[PDB]
C-alpha cells in the first residue's frame, strides 16, 4: 500500500522514496 | 473528514515534492 | 503564479479522481 | 509527458486515462 | 444538504449532478 | 481534522470538476 | 499556470469562508 | 460573471457577498 | 483523516487571508 | 499554541489576528 | 492565474512541511 | 522578502529554512 499507511498519521521521507520514479 | 478519496490529493502534493525533479506512481487503492 | 512544481500538485487531484478505485503514475517531468 | 500537456489549459478525461493504472 | 452527505464518505457522481448548475 | 468549514473546499473542487463548463450551487450550513 | 478551470477550485475555499454559516452560487463560466 | 473578476487580480470582500446566499 | 501536519497547511490560508496585506507566524508545533 | 487550537473546529477571525504580523 | 494573495498558500504547505517539527514566519507582503 | 522570491519560479530549500523557527 501507499495512501493507507501515510493518510494515516504521515510517513517517513525514505518511505515516500520507495514510491519514486 | 471525507476519506483517502480526498486525503490522498495532499498526500501526492509532498510526495512529488520529495521527488522534485522525479516522479511517483500514485495509487489510491492501498 | 510559481511553476509546474506546484501546479501539478492540484492535476494529480483530479488525475486519480477520474481513476477513483484505480491509481496513476506521475512523473512532474514532463 | 503528462504534466505540461496538462498544466497548460488542461487536459481530456481521455488523455488522462491513459496515466491511470 | 449537500455538504453533510458528501463530507462524510464521499458522494455519487449523479448525486452532485443535483447541485450542478 | 478540522471540520466541514475547511472540508468543503475540497468537496468544491470536485463538484465543479463535474459540471466543467457548468456551474453549482454551494451551501456549506447542510 | 492552468486555467480558470482550476483556479476557481480556490477561490470558492476564500468565497463559503466569507460567508461562513452561509453559502454561496459558484459559476466557473464567467 | 464571477470567477473571470476574481481570478484575475482576486476580488474585494463586498463583491464576493453578492454571491453569497 | 491524516493529522496537523496535513491540516496546518490549510489553516495557513486562511490565516493569512485575513491578515492580506500583513503576515503571520505559523508554527505547526502547538 | 496556533495549530492545535485551530485544527480542531476552526478558531475565531479574532484569535488568529493575534498571530497576524 | 490569481496572485500572491493564493499562491502563498501552497508555498506554505511547503514551508512547514521542511521544518516538519518547527515552525516558520509567513508574510505575504513581500 | 519571501513570497516574491518563492511564488516566481520556488525557491532552494536552504532559502527557506531562513524562515523556519
Amino acid at each position: 500500500g501507499i495512501v493507507e499507511q501515510c493518510c494515516t498519521s504521515i510517513c517517513s521521507l525514505y518511505q515516500l522514496e520507495n514510491y519514486c520514479n | 473528514f471525507v476519506n483517502q478519496h480526498l486525503c490522498g490529493s495532499h498526500l501526492v502534493e509532498a510526495l512529488y515534492l520529495v521527488c522534485g525533479e522525479r516522479g511517483f506512481f500514485y495509487t489510491p487503492k492501498t
